[PDB]
RNA sequence: CGAAGGUGUGCUGUGAGGCAUGCUGGAGGUAUCAGAAGUGCGAAUGCUGACAUAAGUAACGAUAAAGCGGGUGAAAAGCCC
């Protein structure tokens, strides 16, 4: 709506955000975002920020509910490769690619 | 520039260029470097004006 | 300036309450003879001018046991006031009601302090109140609802002035000094002279009204120049700023560090110089034997037992005494340390010790502006034109005091009008320990 | 604890002191023997009078010191990197089979 | 340059004429037993100063210099106008104040004092 | 003359402050920095003609500049050289050290 | 008072293609007829840039093992002590 969050630019394995993405999706706010602060991966308190911030706006600014706000929509696009080079063997060097991702949360109403 | 050069004589300027260069430049820019008296604008100045007095002694031998 | 946020629900309908109700204060120290009257904020004797006469030492304004003086009674209250404000924050993290709570701890400290300072105030007038029935001053009558005169005495003085005082240390929520000083400024204002604003007897300066105006309004205008710390520090010049990009190029220009620097000099007193001049000409002249204090009327100067000898002991000491004295133990300059660790790359960070025996001399040899502020103003009731034997010749007590309110308006202001403080440029820095 | 704010006291006393100490003495002295009331006229007045007598002498300030300082330069956090190309194949195969 | 030396101009003006000058004023130049002894001293605190100039006596200039003028020359530094057009309101109300004042003390004493 | 006035052209910024720069000159030497000169002895008696400062042992040490590591070229601090002229008598408190 | 291009759509010619039009877009583009081309691309172990695939796979650089308690910090198996 004007209530959301998002996140762009930031070195990470972009599949692995995309698994948490799913199973977060549609089941609104501060009850099964709880999930994420208790469960494996460093993906899940990297989405855990743009979660809350986007409560945060449709708290403070624009909006004064978060229990009449649900995470509709949340997914993650691939990001830049960023080139690198690893020496991998006999003069011989292969590219390393330094993924990232564009996590996209969109709240609306619940 | 203009009057300055022109009213200088052999005698007099060379005696003038060593008060210009020590004791007037000397102390400024030691003390301007260290924050102490830096003022810019009196850099600009003093160090375009000793240069002129040494032209005319290698052009002309002096106004 | 005058604020609410009085004990008890609200503070901004104690604010309709505060305006109405010092109506209240005015009334119960005018009138009501069961707690006093007398000596706080009513004079019990008409107009103005002199009530001690055949002294040099009356001029300034003399006495006769305790003094021929307007209102706010002994010197005790009010001075101790800001005092042991300032005293426990700065010394007592233990007994003190307060750790230093911010604007909120401002106020609280200013009640407790109350108590601790009407203890003071008992006791002057134990001496005056005994012997002022016999003399001046004796009410009305009061009704008494004791039966002794032991206590009774000394209670109804103080009172009246406990009544001023409280609401006093109520609106020290803002909490700075040279705010106790303001009340007590416009008391001895309001009697002491404007009947004939100087004396005249028709000579070469005294022989026109409202003279007296005129002066007033350069002493105020010092006070507010003081405020304006002293600054410069190796500072450089301004080169670059700098904008937003994923590239940088350049950064850095600009940057002040503080040893601590002159924080001004003569500062905090505001009767100081006239009683200064005073003292050692009467003990030698007359608790002694000789005479000399001023005399003449005209333009062949005299003023030679007293004036500039009164400044360079008195003046250096007092200054010094800023500088030195907190140095030793729990300083201003600490300050700086800590808010500068953000400081650090171009100005010098880890070093031996930040600053050593550079920022000792410096304040030391100073004493310059700390002569400045205080001769200026006090000078000018000093010599004034001529060394008559009318009032204003000698001794300025009177001008020295008005001064401090007249200062606050423009200041205040600025303060009042948003939720102001400034700085945030941190978090509390990485600490990197080695060496 | 501070020794700055001893100094306020005392200054402030000090003053004020000085001239309490001197004002009970103070009046003009002499210890004049009374001409008695051989008629003549008695008392005096001043035009107006300065109060009734009791002691008023007033002072303080404030805990003083003044500040100003500048506050500049800030929040980078910014890159900047390259690479480049690259080529290698060595020999060391003989291709023959016995 | 002028960072370096100050004070020597203007004493040698005074100097030179006002010495003989002095003794005249108001009216005495006659023996109260003798006088004209004054010139002498006058002269004699001079030469003394004169006669140790390198770095002259009294503040003097090998290493005290540095001291004093550095000291100085922040202090005097900041701008005096700047401040002066802000502070001439507050200028103008405390004149005012010093001549209000009487009427209302001579007021209140009248009705005080009196109590049935 | 002994020398010109373009060899008291020497000197055009001190080294009075930080580390091992207030700390040496307090408890020992003096130290400056001497241009690019390359010369010991008129150093020496840059301290003598100008001030009046006495001098023990005269040590000159290159100062090969240091790194602005953003690039644009080549980029780096300027060349100049640190003397540490040493004090034998002056015992001067910082911008003093003579001149009549 | 909305060009080119981009992107959807309709129509039309045997076709190469053309025309119209919505949206995006925010400025220039060009009936007609003739002349002239670095004139049409899918492959050349083509060339160049980007982005895939295998794959969240192999590996994470010595078999000289590390563990605990405080400290800092947004967070310590790795840093400091
Ligand atoms: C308007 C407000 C005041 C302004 C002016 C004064 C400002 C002073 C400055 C700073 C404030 C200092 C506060 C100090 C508080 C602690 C005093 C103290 O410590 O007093 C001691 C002495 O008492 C004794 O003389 C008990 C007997 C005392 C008899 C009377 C003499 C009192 C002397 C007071 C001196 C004050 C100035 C010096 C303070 C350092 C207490 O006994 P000790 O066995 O030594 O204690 C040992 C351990 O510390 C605790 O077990
Ligand atoms: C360099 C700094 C100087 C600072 C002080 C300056 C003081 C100036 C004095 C007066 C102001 C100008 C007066 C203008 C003329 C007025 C009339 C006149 O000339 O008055 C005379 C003034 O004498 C007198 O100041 C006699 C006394 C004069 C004493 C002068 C002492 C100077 C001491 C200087 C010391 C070194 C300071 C160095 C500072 C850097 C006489 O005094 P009257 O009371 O009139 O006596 C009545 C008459 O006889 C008949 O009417
Ligand atoms: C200088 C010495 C060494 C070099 C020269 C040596 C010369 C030979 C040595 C001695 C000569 C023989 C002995 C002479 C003794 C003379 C004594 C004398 O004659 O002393 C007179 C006062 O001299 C006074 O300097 C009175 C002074 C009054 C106070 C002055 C205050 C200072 C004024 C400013 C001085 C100059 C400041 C600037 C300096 C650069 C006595 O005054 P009477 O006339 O009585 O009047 C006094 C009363 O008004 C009425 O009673
Ligand atoms: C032949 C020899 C004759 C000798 C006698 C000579 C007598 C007349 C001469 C001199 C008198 C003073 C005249 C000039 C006054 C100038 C005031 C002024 O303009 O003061 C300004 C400051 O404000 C301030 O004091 C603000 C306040 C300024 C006004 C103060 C007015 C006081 C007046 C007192 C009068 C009392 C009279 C008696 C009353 C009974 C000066 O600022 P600047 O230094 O320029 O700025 C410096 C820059 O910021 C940085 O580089
Ligand atoms: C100025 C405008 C007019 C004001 C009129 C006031 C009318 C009453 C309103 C409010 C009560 C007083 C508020 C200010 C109290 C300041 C002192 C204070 O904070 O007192 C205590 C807190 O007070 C409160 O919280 C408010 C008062 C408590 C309730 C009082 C109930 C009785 C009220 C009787 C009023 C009678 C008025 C009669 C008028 C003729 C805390 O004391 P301490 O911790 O500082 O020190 C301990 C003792 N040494
Ligand atoms: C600026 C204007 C002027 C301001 C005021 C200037 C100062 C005031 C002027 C003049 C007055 C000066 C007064 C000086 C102090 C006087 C002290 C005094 O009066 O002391 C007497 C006070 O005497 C009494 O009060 C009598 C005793 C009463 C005791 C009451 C309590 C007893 C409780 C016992 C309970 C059980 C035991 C408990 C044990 C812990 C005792 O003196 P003394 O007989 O020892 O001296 C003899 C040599 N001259
Ligand atoms: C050591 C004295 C310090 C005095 C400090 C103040 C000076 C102020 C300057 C000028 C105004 C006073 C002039 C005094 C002239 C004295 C003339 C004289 O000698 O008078 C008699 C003597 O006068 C004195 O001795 C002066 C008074 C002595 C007692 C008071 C001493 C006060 C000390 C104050 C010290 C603290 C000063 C602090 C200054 C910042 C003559 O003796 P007699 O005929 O009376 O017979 C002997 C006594 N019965
Ligand atoms: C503020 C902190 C510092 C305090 C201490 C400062 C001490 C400074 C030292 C010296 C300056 C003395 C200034 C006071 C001079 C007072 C003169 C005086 O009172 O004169 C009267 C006479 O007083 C005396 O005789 C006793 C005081 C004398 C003090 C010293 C005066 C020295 C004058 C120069 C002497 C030259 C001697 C020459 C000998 C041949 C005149 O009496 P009258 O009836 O004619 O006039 C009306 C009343 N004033
Ligand atoms: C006030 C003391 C403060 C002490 C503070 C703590 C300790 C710090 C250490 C040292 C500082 C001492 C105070 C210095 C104050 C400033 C003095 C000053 O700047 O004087 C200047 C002006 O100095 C003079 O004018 C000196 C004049 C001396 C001769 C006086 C002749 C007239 C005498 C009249 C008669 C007096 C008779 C008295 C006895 C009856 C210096 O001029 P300049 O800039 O050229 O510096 C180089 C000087 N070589
Ligand atoms: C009515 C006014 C009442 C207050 C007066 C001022 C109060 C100032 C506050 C404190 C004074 C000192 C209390 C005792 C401190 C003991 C510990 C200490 O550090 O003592 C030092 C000694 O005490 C001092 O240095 C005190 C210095 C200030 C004293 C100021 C005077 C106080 C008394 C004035 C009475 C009235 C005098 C009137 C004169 C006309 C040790 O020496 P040091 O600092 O060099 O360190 C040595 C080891 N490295
Ligand atoms: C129980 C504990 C709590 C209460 C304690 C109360 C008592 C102690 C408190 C305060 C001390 C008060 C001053 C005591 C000494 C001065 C008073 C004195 O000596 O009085 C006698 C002398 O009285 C006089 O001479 C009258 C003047 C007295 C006040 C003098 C004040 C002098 C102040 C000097 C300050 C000096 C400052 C120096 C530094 C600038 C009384 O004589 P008498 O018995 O014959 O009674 C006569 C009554 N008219
Ligand atoms: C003890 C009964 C008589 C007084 C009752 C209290 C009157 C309060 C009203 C007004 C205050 C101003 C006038 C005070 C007159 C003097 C009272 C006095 O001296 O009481 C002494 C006794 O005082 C004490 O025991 C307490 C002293 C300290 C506290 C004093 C507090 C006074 C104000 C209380 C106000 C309470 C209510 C406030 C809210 C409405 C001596 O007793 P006595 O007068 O009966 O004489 C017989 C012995 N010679």
């Amino acid at each position: 709506m004007e209530t959301i969050a998002k996140h762009r630019h930031a070195r990470s394995s972009a599949q692995k955000v995309r698994l948490v993405a799913d199973l977060i999706r549609g089941k609104k706010v501060s009850q099964a975002l709880d999930i994420l602060t208790y469960t494996n991966k460093k993906a899940a308190v990297l989405v855990k920020k743009v979660l809350e911030s986007a409560i945060a706006n449709a708290e403070h600014n624009d909006g004064a509910d978060i229990d009449d706000l649900k995470v509709t929509k949340i997914f993650v696009d691939e990001g830049p490769s960023m080139k690198r080079i690893m020496p991998r063997a006999k003069g011989r060097a292969d590219r390393i690619l330094k993924r990232t991702s564009h996590i996209t949360v969109v709240v609306s109403d619940r | 520039m203009k009057a300055k050069e022109l009213r200088e004589k052999s005698v007099e300027e060379l005696n003038t260029e060593l008060l210009n260069l020590l004791r007037e430049q000397f102390n400024l820019r030691m003390q301007a470097a260290s924050g102490q008296l830096q003022q810019s604008h009196l850099l600009k100045q003093v160090r375009r004006d000793v240069a002129r007095v040494k032209t005319l002694l290698n052009e002309k031998a002096g106004a | 300036d005058f604020q609410s946020a009085k004990g008890g629900l609200g503070e901004l309908k104690r604010r309709l309450l505060f305006v109405i109700g010092a109506l209240i204060v005015f009334r119960i120290g005018s009138f009501i003879p069961i707690p006093g009257i007398d000596a706080a904020v009513l004079a019990k004797l008409l107009e103005q001018q002199r009530g001690t006469i055949i002294e040099m030492f009356n001029m300034f304004s003399g006495g006769a046991l305790s003094r021929a003086s307007i209102f706010a009674l002994g010197i005790m209250p009010y001075i101790s006031a800001s005092i042991i404000i300032q005293l426990l924050t700065v010394v007592h993290p233990t007994l003190a009601e307060i750790k230093k709570e911010g604007e909120s701890g401002r106020r609280k400290i200013s009640q407790y302090t109350r108590y601790g300072t009407l203890v003071l105030a008992i006791f002057q007038s134990i001496g005056i109140a005994t012997g002022l029935p016999n003399m001046p001053g004796m009410q009305g009558l009061v009704i008494n609802p004791g039966f002794a005169f032991y206590f009774t005495a000394v209670v109804s003085l103080v009172t009246g002035t406990m009544f001023l005082m409280w609401l006093g240390e109520q609106i020290t929520e803002r909490g700075i000094g040279n705010g106790i000083s303001i009340i007590i400024f416009a008391g001895i204002v309001a009697g002491l002279p404007p009947a004939i604003a100087h004396t005249i007897e028709q000579a070469r300066q005294g022989d026109l009204h409202f003279l007296v105006l005129l002066l007033v309004a350069v002493l105020v205008f010092a006070v507010t120049f003081f405020v304006v710390f002293v600054e410069r520090g190796q500072r450089r010049i301004v080169v670059n700023y700098a904008k937003r990009q994923q590239g940088r190029r350049v950064y850095a220009a600009q940057s002040t560090h503080l040893p601590l620097k002159v924080n001004m000099a003569g500062v905090i007193p505001a009767i100081f110089a006239s009683s200064i001049i005073l003292f050692p000409a009467t003990i030698a002249s007359w608790f002694g034997g000789g005479t000399g204090w001023n005399w003449l009327t005209t333009i062949s100067l005299y003023l030679q037992p007293g004036q500039p000898l009164y400044v360079l002991l008195y003046a250096s000491a007092i200054i010094f005494f800023c500088f030195f004295y907190t140095a030793l133990v729990f300083n201003p300059r600490e300050t700086a340390d800590n808010l500068k660790k953000s400081g650090a790359f171009v100005p010098g960070i880890r070093p031996g010790e930040q600053t050593a025996k550079y920022i000792d001399k410096v304040m030391t040899r100073l004493t310059l502006v700390g002569a400045l502020y205080i001769t200026f103003i006090c000078l000018i009731p000093e010599f004034m034109r001529d060394a008559m034997k009318v009032p204003f010749y000698f001794g300025g007590t009177s001008l020295l005091i008005v001064v401090v309110v007249i200062m606050d308006f423009m200041a205040q202001v600025q303060t009042l009008m948003m939720s102001s403080q400034y700085e945030s440029a941190l978090k509390k820095a990485n600490l990197k320990g080695y060496g | 604890g501070t020794r700055l704010a001893g100094i306020l006291f005392l200054l402030t006393v000090l003053t004020t002191v000085l001239v309490s100490g001197w004002v009970v003495l103070g009046w003009m002295e002499d210890a004049q023997r009374l001409p008695l009331s051989k008629l003549v006229l008695t008392g005096e007045r001043h035009y107006t009078r300065n109060d009734d007598i009791r002691q008023s002498i007033l002072a303080l300030g404030e805990p003083g010191t003044f500040m100003t300082q500048d506050v500049n330069i800030i929040q980078t956090q910014i890159e900047q990197r390259l690479q480049h190309a690259r080529l290698d194949k060595p020999g060391a195969r003989h291709p023959c089979w016995p | 340059r002028g960072l370096e030396a100050m004070k020597w101009v203007v004493v040698v003006a005074l100097l030179l004429v006002a010495i003989v000058g002095n003794y005249l004023y108001r009216d005495i130049m006659l023996p109260l037993r003798a006088l004209a002894v004054v010139i002498l001293i006058a002269a004699a605190g001079g030469v003394a100063l004169l006669t140790t100039k390198g770095k002259a006596t009294v503040a003097f200039a090998r290493e005290a210099r540095t001291e004093v003028r550095k000291v100085i020359w922040p202090t005097r530094q900041e701008t005096l106008h700047t401040t002066l057009i802000v502070a001439a309101v507050t200028a103008v109300m405390s004149l005012i104040l010093w001549g209000l004042d009487g009427i209302l003390v001579r007021l209140v004493s009248f009705i005080t004092g009196l109590r049935f | 003359m002994i020398r010109e006035e373009r060899l008291l052209k020497v000197l055009r910024a001190p080294h009075v402050s930080e580390k091992a720069s207030t700390a040496m000159e307090k408890s020992n030497t003096i130290v400056l920095k001497v241009a690019k000169d390359a010369t010991k002895a008129e150093i020496k008696a840059a301290v003598q003609k100008l001030f009046e400062v006495e001098v023990e042992v005269v040590n000159t040490l290159v100062v090969k500049g240091k790194v602005k590591r953003h690039g644009q070229r080549i980029g780096r601090r300027s060349d100049w050289k640190k003397a540490y002229v040493t004090l034998k008598e002056g015992q001067n408190l910082d911008f003093v050290g003579g001149a009549e």
